[PDB]
RNA sequence: UAUAUUUUUUUUUUUUUUUUUUUAAAAAAAAAAAAAAAAAAUUUUU
């Protein structure tokens, strides 16, 4: 693969990536190289709003850290406006603070969006995206309060399992 | 129905182009996303794949390396392009990433000696077209006249050789054909020219004739889908009337900065057919 | 996140082992490259995760009393293990010097190597010598520092007494430069009538050996080779 | 001697210094800094 991650499309690519973020090797001119085809192919748009999930979670379960590529991965994501849906949005909020280890001005924009999408979606992606934020480290007044006044009604649905994490992210 | 495109390198695009206009760097740029879109939504190939960056701006001609005439493909003879042959090898990859190897044009490509272009052979409904000219030489239609002939009630396929003049571009630069009997020529001198050669040759044919102002580069491929649309540069506005009367559906694209670099419709892209 | 059982080899028989190349003592991975060590050995003084054999006289026992020879696994001296693997280690190194014939040359470096707090994985502290070697030839969170002291250089001299060293250089005063370059990178010496008297590619990190001892002195053991390049260039 | 990128073209706001004009205050210009903003730049022979 190392030596023909400049020779695929953008299927083949995801799937490989897919493929060896499970195993656990770490060879590095691989990624280099991987990295830079999904940077390139980015460039004009051909991704699909279900390839990029695949992509963000492989790259951040592999731990492998790059403020180029995750911004082009955010600003793909961006230009498909009102295509992703929130149970394809929750997972890139989850990818992206798990790498928590980055800079403003990307979670303020995924604020922004997270808006809109708090009222389709149910106490499992509630929990996880709010320990992505808090993970985050900045203070969302307003998203806090709009989730705190959301989260009431399906306080049937928890499960108490991941109560836990819901209550340790206020701690953090 | 595989199309193959190169985009280009910021740092070593040169300005000032071989006609004496300077060149927009980021323009370049600028146009080829759009120019991709519209390739990939214009319906006339099945799948776009985007090369990889080199270097040399000359290395931004896809083409001129391989025609595709029907399931087998024909690379083209080494003759003055040694120099970049080494980028060649890199584009076959591509094409083989996706698709098998063909008849490598063993045929052609060691026929003693060749001269041949991409552009010089354009396909047509049950014929073949080779412009006789500067750059193709006569054992090429002879070749093409032991490979790519057959001749029966069913088994119908003809080749003609169009004779033009020495300063006159590559065939498939001016005169080219869309589907349903529909001919596009440019009205200058060379476009009347190879029109009367066509002419002259099968009378039966019945192929309608429309005519472009001279200068306009135009892409337009038979397939082995029919399509009513052709791809037209986004300057002469006539022409699209002059297409479009005959109901044909026209699409603009914006060349302006790469007509003055020197890089037409036809060496932009590279159609290939890929079969099971 | 926001085989550890299996890595002491309890819990069964590891189907397909032992067929695989003598790399047990060193981790390989599958071209020039600075700052590229191309096989890493961690090494210890006090712990050394070896075991021996040895031959015994079984015929008193009750039963053994028609064989005369039989092992019995015995715990041995690290310092023995530690010859052994490097040694295992230097043929392989020679071997493979010999077959790529560069210019070989061999360091043996006085100094600490301070190591990173990342290496810890898991944020545990004991962790057996495998897993360590592991991560430390992957992801290579650590530092080698080269340093001595003034006040030894009688003693040590005295140690020349004891091995009868003599003089080839007397003290001399040489600038270091690394003369890098936009495609490669390299080094020179420049004298003290300040020219340019040598032009070679930097060092090729082929072999490091850290052998850590219990008090502040440690051994650095490199096997390092320099590539061939056209003259005319030079 | 096992942490690679640094960033950049252009618009808005604020702060500091210098020259000029007028009545300690106001305005234009030059230089510097800070904040913000639109947009752009990576480097493999099986
Ligand atoms: O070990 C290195 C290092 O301490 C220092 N050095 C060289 N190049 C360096 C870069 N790029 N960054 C930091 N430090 C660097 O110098 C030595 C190089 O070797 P040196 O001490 O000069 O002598 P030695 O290894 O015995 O033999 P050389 O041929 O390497 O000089």
């Amino acid at each position: 693969a190392a030596r023909n991650a400049k020779f695929l499309d953008a299927k083949d690519v995801t799937n490989i990536i897919s493929a060896f973020s499970k195993t656990g090797i770490n060879h590095e001119k691989l990624f280099a190289f991987l990295s830079r085809r999904v940077q390139t192919l980015a460039r004009v748009g051909e991704f699909e709003a279900a390839h990029l999930v695949i992509l963000a979670n492989a790259f951040s379960r592999l731990r492998y850290r790059d403020k180029f590529l995750f911004g082009a991965i955010a600003r793909r994501a961006m230009s498909l406006r009102e295509r992703v849906t929130v149970n394809e949005l929750v997972p890139l909020i989850v990818a992206f603070s798990k790498i928590g280890l980055k800079d403003p001005k990307l979670s303020k924009r995924f604020a922004t969006k997270a808006m809109e999408y708090v009222d389709q979606m149910n106490a499992e992606q509630v929990a996880s995206m709010f320990m992505a934020f808090a993970y985050f480290g900045i203070r969302y007044d307003q998203l806090f309060g709009v989730l705190t006044n959301r989260a009431v009604e399906l306080i049937d649905e928890f499960n108490a399992q991941y109560i836990s994490t819901t209550l340790n992210a206020f701690q953090r | 129905l595989h199309a193959f495109v190169r985009s280009p390198h910021y740092r070593t695009i040169p300005s000032a182009g071989p006609n004496g206009i300077v060149v927009n760097r980021d323009m370049l740029v600028h146009q080829f996303r759009d120019f991709y879109k519209t390739l990939q939504h214009c319906s006339l190939v099945d799948k776009v794949h985007l090369m990889s960056e080199r270097p040399s701006v000359e290395a931004l001609r896809v083409a001129d390396q391989m025609v595709s005439i029907g399931a087998t493909f024909l690379e083209m003879p080494l003759t003055g392009m040694e120099h970049r042959a080494t980028e060649f090898m890199e584009s076959m990859r591509y094409v083989r990433g996706a698709g098998g190897p063909s008849t490598l044009a063993s045929y052609l490509q060691d026929t003693e000696n060749c001269r041949c272009n991409s552009g010089d052979v354009v396909c047509l409904p049950n014929g073949i077209a080779v412009g006789h000219g500067p750059r193709t030489n006569a054992v090429a239609h002879t070749t093409l006249k032991q490979l790519f002939e057959v001749k029966d009630d069913q088994f119908s396929f003809d080749v003609f050789t169009l004779e033009q003049e020495g300063d006159a571009p590559p065939l498939g630069d001016y005169f080219g054909f869309a589907g349903s009997n529909v001919l596009l020529t440019w009205k200058d001198e060379h476009g009347l020219l190879a029109v009367d050669q066509y002419q002259q040759k099968q009378p039966h044919t019945e192929m309608n004739v429309v005519y472009l102002e001279p200068g306009c580069h135009f892409l337009s491929f038979y397939g082995v889908d029919h399509t009513i649309d052709v791809l037209v540069q986004k300057g002469y506005e006539r022409s699209m009337d002059s297409i479009a009367a005959a109901g044909l559906n026209p699409i603009p694209v914006q060349w302006s900065e790469m007509d003055k670099l020197g890089i037409s419709m036809r060496a932009a892209v590279l159609p290939l057919k890929f079969f099971k | 996140d926001y085989e550890e059982a299996d890595e002491y080899g309890d819990w069964g028989a590891e189907p397909g082992f032992e067929d695989r190349r003598e790399l047990d003592f060193m981790e390989l991975s599958p071209r020039y490259d600075p700052l590229s060590p191309r096989a890493f050995q961690l090494l210890h003084s006090e712990t050394a995760t070896d075991v021996g054999i040895a031959s015994i006289d079984p015929s008193k026992l009750p039963g053994q009393s028609k064989v005369k020879n039989a092992l019995a696994a015995i715990h041995v001296a690290p310092n023995d293990a530690n010859k052994m693997r490097f040694r295992m280690a230097f043929e392989w190194c020679l071997m493979n010097i010999w077959n790529m014939n560069m210019p070989g040359e061999l360091n043996i470096g006085a100094g600490k190597a301070l190591y990173y707090r990342s290496v810890a994985k898991q944020n545990r502290n004991v962790m057996p010598l495998w897993t360590v070697q592991k991560h430390l030839y992957a992801q290579h969170p650590y530092a080698w520092f080269a340093i001595a002291s003034e006040s030894n250089v009688a003693a040590m001299e005295s140690l020349a007494a004891a091995l009868n060293m003599s003089i080839q250089q007397e003290r001399t005063t040489s600038y270091k430069v690394t003369i890098r370059r936009m495609a490669e990178f390299f080094d020179c010496e420049l004298n003290g009538q300040l020219k340019c008297t040598m032009m070679n590619k930097p060092w090729d990190r082929f072999f490091v050996s850290h052998y850590i001892r219990s008090k502040m002195p440690d051994l650095r053991y490199v096997v390092r080779a320099r590539h061939p390049i056209k003259k005319r260039i030079a």
